[PDB]
RNA sequence: AGUGGGUAAGAGC
């Protein structure tokens, strides 16, 4: 994957839309989901990071 | 830290809108991976809000002062 | 006994006629909205539509050489002392409810619920506590007279 | 009106499944 | 939907108010030519209370053209797409003046029924470029373009 | 055949034995955790089960009439746990309108796949106007028992979704072809009778997310491979709702169980709905949890 | 209770204890019993009533389903023609079967199940195994027995009936079921129990305790329409009142800088409309809508308070381009309509020939010495005060002649100290006031219920009797 | 077909 791939983005953007999936559902959430979910959004709010 | 533990803990509007069901108005489920999941009021019509619910930023999701730690490191 | 069958009450049924019923009247309004709509040399010459540009150009060029109240009002009469005057505004009322737009004085209101509410401390047809309470006065205004 | 759910086999033959859906 | 794809691939203003020893600041009224917000779907919870509300605001204001243009969104971002252009062919029948109703009919409306709306705005409206601009975009010939800018010139 | 179009040959279907144990399986993990469960979550698991079933399998439960006789053992085993729950004593005469009422109505809204007949004495309401108090019932037909609707005649047969769905995309293919001469994107408008017919369902075109879902590529394989990743198996491990859209409509079919049930009428007749003393059931909402 | 279970339901049996909790079921049976009486008491001489005698029954008798005892007692005057009995519904009387002096009345309460809730036919069948039981005691061979199912709020009588008992039994059953304070509590705890409701949802709503909460460096925008469409009332002693239409005021208030916007409406805008006070809300939406248009991004409000409950519906038609801007609705009233009596507002703008906008800065200089936060309560004190006299209020403003309201500003320029002490004279004035129309001392008044009073909090109970809690 | 799986606890008189 180039730095300057024209879907560096997407790809991003679909693999973090199928792990947050796991808790689309999920009433609860223990520490790991938390953090987990934590990082999916870390990584989505800077996506060049 | 009551105050900021309250605020993450309370329930938010979007979220209070979300458990509230209509009554006789049956909704179209429009999550075919599981039926028992529904918005509730939240989209639905009747609900009271002209407008969309914005979402609550006190309840972003972010990650522990160890994992910070540990992705610093790793960078 | 023998009883009569009712009609279902059918809210699937009820939103779906009522969809369809608008799909119709929608359909109904395009065809009349059709009817009105439907009814709208020099298109080609250039040289033509030059020259008419041109004898337009000089063609102006050579042109150049109170009664209307009749609501009514949330208060008696006798509320309103003879040596005064007061200010009477709109009373709040949802948009969507379709009453009549009475007129209303914020004072008086509060004293009428002051007095309302030592009435009650005070107090402390057929069957009247659970028709006055769980089932206001005004008068009407003419040309901007009562 | 037992409220036992029956079991449908050899029943309901002069339905299709295309039926009763627009 | 995009062409490119195959099997597998609201309400506004049109007052504004400027912000700069006394006690009375007046603001000059501001009026704008175009006003006209993206379709933003999405932002409306109850689409039939919200509905209601834009009736109720027709009924009351009937020569406002952001009334007429936001029902109108609200149908179309609803899919009830022929209500919306039921709705502006009413305001355009109702605010002859303002060329943005026009202009949304155009926007919404298909080919030629948009090209008669715009005829008819053109009726009520002769003075506006912005109408016919839009006709001589929807006009596919070249002479109808040639034809509908030698109108309006 | 492609070339004679004639039927040179006949394709008989069948539930394998595997599936039938799966879903056995499913069924009974289902109750067995159902210990300290809510009965609402219970019925939940089984309508998706259900439905994951007779949609894979549609075509194919009709001639596997043991897989008939597991799902009606299965619906059976559901209420029995119900009704187990609600009183430690079986019910002689147990209505069913208690479980099929849809949620809204604050019944469970289990989906059928049987043959439940409900008694005519269950069909009666009563209301009381000025005049005095008066008896409906449900219908002016003479008929026997009401039969709830059965989800068998709501999922329309695979034969018929491919042959609709190549009649739909020829269609839309039409449309597209002598829209891009004419220069007008397809507006949602023309697409209208043709809306939740085409497999890859043409709700799909439409979609908000339908530029970044088009470099999704191997969804099934990912989905089918879900499993080994998450504690809880997929009963649609096969299809994806964004990408295929939605292959199966319930407006049909909860529409005609609230119609055979009597209407809200009837069914909040056998419920408290009355004892509230609710001027009508139009302007209420249900809240899922209490405050505390 | 009188509820039968059939089969130990455990979460059943907790319900039920709960909603029937303080001994409901005998209070439910007094509340029916007491309006009974009363409406009979009030038609004592129009049906031949000697007198009407509230019988003396045991403390669980609302309990006693076996068997039955009267609870209402009618003497007659000099006779009464019993009919056959019959069904409340059953119109038609035989009204020569039986004279006699006493009317014995029963009331029964049950809750009804789907197969067991005909009240005519339960209500006809415990009157006649009543009446012909022999541990039923009842004083007269002649009576009626009323008979409610709670589950399905269903009412009937059957039995004998005095002429003119039918039609005025069948208005006052109807009267109580439709309203009883005994019946509204166990429709409450109903519904509670069942967390189902009749469209109330729960919308931002400022309130006393959340009060504090407003007062925060974020931007706060009070949007009132009260005045907007008035007119100017006068009564004549030589002939009659009249009225006068005047232009209208619409509020933008800003406490974070004091910046109030005017929008000044003139009287020609009503001259064609039928309906004028959802037009004036549509204009006062339209108009916030323009002017948080006009401002710039930095400067918009995030949240909206509106004193009246008439634009929560509107602004969010007119904002519906700025999401991230919430409405609050405010149930304290907080006296920002008054702040036209000020003499500097209505003068100007009763002789505003055509509508226009407006600013003014209502914290005049006090920003240099306090935070917006004193300079807003210092100012809804204020404005309470000038609400609620307008002419000691005024008095209270100037302390001395000294105090002069430059042309510059609108309220007088005083000293830190001076301000406290009018501060304090002001509040001493509204709860003097409050007193004068409620008979309470000021001392009376806790500091809790001072600041109410201040905000606008009123305590009113038209029926008490859902004291019946207790 | 069938028994059950349906005991409110508490205070002294």
């Amino acid at each position: 994957p180039p730095l300057s791939y024209k879907h560096d983005t997407k790809l991003l953007i679909l693999a973090l839309e199928r792990l947050k999936e796991a808790y689309s559902v999920k009433s609860r959430l223990n520490q790991s989901q938390r953090e987990e979910l934590g990082l999916i959004e870390q990584a989505y709010d800077n996506p060049h990071e | 830290r009551y105050r900021k533990m309250k605020e993450r803990l309370g329930l938010t509007e979007i979220r209070k809108q979300a458990n509230r069901m209509s009554f006789g108005e049956i909704e179209e489920d429009a999550y075919q991976e599981d039926l028992g999941f529904s918005l509730g009021h939240l989209g639905k019509s009747g609900s009271g809000r002209v407008r969309q619910t914005q979402v609550n930023e006190a309840t972003k999701a972010r990650i522990s002062k160890t994992l910070q730690r540990t992705l610093q490191k790793q960078s | 006994e023998e009883p009569v069958t009712a009609d279902v009450i059918n809210p699937m049924a009820l939103r779906q006629r009522e969809e369809l019923r608008e799909k119709l009247a929608a359909a109904k309004e395009k065809r009349l909205l059709n009817q009105k709509l439907g009814k709208i040399p020099w298109l080609d010459d250039t040289a033509a539509w030059i020259e008419r540009s041109r004898q337009l150009q000089k063609e102006k060029d050579l042109a150049e050489k109170r009664d209307l109240q009749g609501l009514t009002v949330e208060h008696a009469i006798d509320s309103f002392r003879e040596g005064e005057t007061m200010i009477l505004t709109l009373k709040d009322k949802g948009v969507l409810q379709e009453e009549e737009d009475v007129l209303v004085n914020v004072n008086l209101v509060d004293k009428e619920r002051a007095e309302k509410n030592v009435e009650l401390r005070k107090k402390k047809a057929q069957q009247k506590p659970r028709s006055i309470l769980s089932k206001p006065h005004s008068f009407r205004l003419e040309q901007g007279g009562t | 009106p037992t409220g036992e759910v029956l079991s449908l086999v050899g029943k309901l033959e002069g339905t299709r499944m295309g039926d009763k859906a627009q | 939907v995009d062409p490119r794809q195959t099997q597998f691939g609201r309400n506004t203003l049109m007052d504004m108010r400027l912000s700069q020893q006394t006690v009375v600041d007046p603001k000059g009224y501001l009026t704008d030519l175009n006003s006209m917000i993206p379709t933003h779907g999405g932002d409306i919870n109850d689409i039939k209370k919200a509905r209601l509300l834009l009736k109720s605001v027709r009924e009351t204001n009937p020569h406002h053209p952001p009334a007429w243009i936001a029902s109108a969104r609200l149908e179309e971002v609803t899919g009830k797409l022929q209500v919306a252009r039921n709705l502006i062919m009413k305001g355009t029948e109702m605010c002859p003046k303002s060329e943005d109703v026009w202009l949304e009919a155009a926007r919404l409306q298909p080919g030629d029924t948009a090209k008669a709306v715009v005829a008819q705005a053109v009726r009520h409206l002769p003075q506006s470029v912005r109408i016919y601009i839009r006709a001589a975009e929807l006009e596919t010939d070249i002479r109808a373009k040639k034809r509908v800018l030698r109108k309006a010139l | 055949n492609e070339v004679t179009k004639e039927r040179t040959a006949q394709c008989f279907l069948r539930v394998d034995d595997e599936s039938m144990q799966r879903f056995h399986n499913r069924v009974r993990q289902i109750l067995m955790a159902s210990g300290s469960t809510t009965f609402t979550k219970i019925v939940n698991k089984w309508n998706t089960a259900l439905i994951g079933l007779m949609t894979y399998f549609r075509e194919a439960v009709v001639n596997t009439q043991e897989l008939l006789d597991l799902l009606v053992k299965c619906e059976n085993k559901i209420q029995t746990r119900i009704k187990i729950g609600l009183n430690s004593k079986m019910p002689s005469r147990f209505p069913p309108v208690v479980f099929y009422t849809p949620k809204e109505l604050g019944g469970l809204g289990m989906l059928s796949m049987g043959h439940v007949l409900i008694p005519q004495s269950d069909l009666r309401w009563s209301k009381q106007t000025d005049v005095g108090i008066t008896h409906f019932r449900s219908g002016m037909s003479h008929e026997e028992d009401q039969l709830i609707p059965n989800l068998y005649r709501y999922i329309q047969p695979w034969e018929s979704e491919f042959i609709d769905s190549q009649r739909v995309w020829a269609e839309y293919a039409l449309k597209r072809q002598e829209a891009i001469a004419q220069n007008r994107r397809l507006t949602l408008e023309d697409l209208e009778d043709s809306w939740d017919r085409g497999i890859p369902r043409i709700n799909t075109l439409f979609q908000k997310d339908r530029h970044t879902l088009a470099y999704d590529k191997g969804w099934r394989v990912r989905t089918d491979f879900k499993q080994y990743q998450v504690l809880k198996q997929n009963p649609f491990w096969w299809t994806h709702q964004r990408h295929d859209g939605k292959l199966w409509n319930l407006n049909n079919y909860r529409t005609d169980m609230i119609q055979a049930l009597g209407g809200v009428e009837g069914i909040l007749e056998h419920t408290l709905f009355k004892g509230t003393y609710f001027p009508t059931w139009e302007g209420l909402f249900w809240e899922k949890a209490s405050g505390f | 209770t009188g509820i039968f279970m059939h089969g130990k339901i455990p979460t059943l049996k907790i319900s039920l204890i709960q909603i029937f909790r303080a001994h409901l079921w005998q209070k439910i049976h007094e509340s029916i019993v007491m309006d009974l009486c009363q409406v009979f008491d009030q038609e004592l001489d129009a049906l031949e009533i000697e007198t009407v005698q509230k019988e003396t029954i045991h403390p669980r008798k609302s309990y006693k389903m076996n068997s039955s005892c009267a609870d209402i007692l009618l003497f007659a005057s000099y006779k009464w023609n019993v009919s056959r009995p019959s069904l409340l519904a059953d119109s038609k009387d035989v009204m020569d079967s039986t004279t006699t002096q006493k009317y014995w009345i029963d009331i029964q309460l049950r809750w009804g199940d789907y197969d067991s809730h005909d009240i005519e036919r339960y209500a006809r069948a415990k009157f006649l195994d009543y009446t012909t039981d022999n541990m039923s005691i009842y004083p007269s061979p002649t009576g009626v027995l009323i008979a409610i199912d709670l589950a399905y709020n269903l009412h009937s009588a059957y039995g004998n009936w005095f002429p003119g008992s039918k039609p005025l039994i069948q208005q006052a059953m109807a009267k109580i079921m439709k309203a009883n304070p005994a019946l509204y509590v166990l429709r409450e705890r109903i519904r509670k129990g069942l967390q189902l409701y009749s469209s109330e949802p729960t919308e931002p709503y400022l309130s006393s305790q959340n009060y504090g909460e407003l007062f925060s460096n974020q931007i706060i925008w009070f949007v009132d329409d009260t005045n907007v469409y008035r007119v100017t009332i006068h009564k004549t002693f030589e002939g009659n009142l009249t009225t006068k239409p005047i232009n209208g005021a619409i509020f933008i208030f800003n406490p974070r800088t004091g910046q109030l916007f005017l929008k000044i409406i003139h009287t020609s805008v009503w001259a064609g409309q039928k309906r004028l006070g959802q037009l004036a809300k549509w204009k006062t939406a339209e108009e916030v809508a323009a002017l948080i248009r006009s401002l710039p991004v930095e400067e918009q409000p995030k949240q909206i308070i509106v004193t009246r409950k008439g634009m929560l519906d509107p602004l969010e038609v007119h904002l519906l381009d700025f999401p991230n801007i919430v409405i609050k609705g405010s149930e304290l009233q907080l006296p920002f309509q008054a702040c036209l009596k000020v003499e500097k507002f209505g003068d100007l703008i009763l002789k505003a020939t055509e509508p226009q906008m407006v600013l003014f800065n209502l914290y005049d200089d006090w920003l240099k010495t306090i935070s917006s936060y004193t300079a807003f309560s210092r100012l809804i004190l204020i404005l309470r005060a000038l609400h609620v006299n307008n002419d000691r209020a005024k008095v209270i403003l100037k302390p001395d002649k000294t105090t002069i309201t430059e042309p510059h500003h609108i309220w007088p320029t005083l000293t830190d100290e001076e301000w406290i002490k009018v501060e304090v004279q002001l509040k001493d004035l509204i709860l003097a006031d409050y007193g004068k129309k409620n008979n309470v001392n000021v001392a009376s008044l806790t500091q809790s219920e001072i600041r109410d009073i201040i905000l606008g909090m009123e305590i009113s109970a038209p029926s008490q009797q859902r004291q019946q809690i207790a």
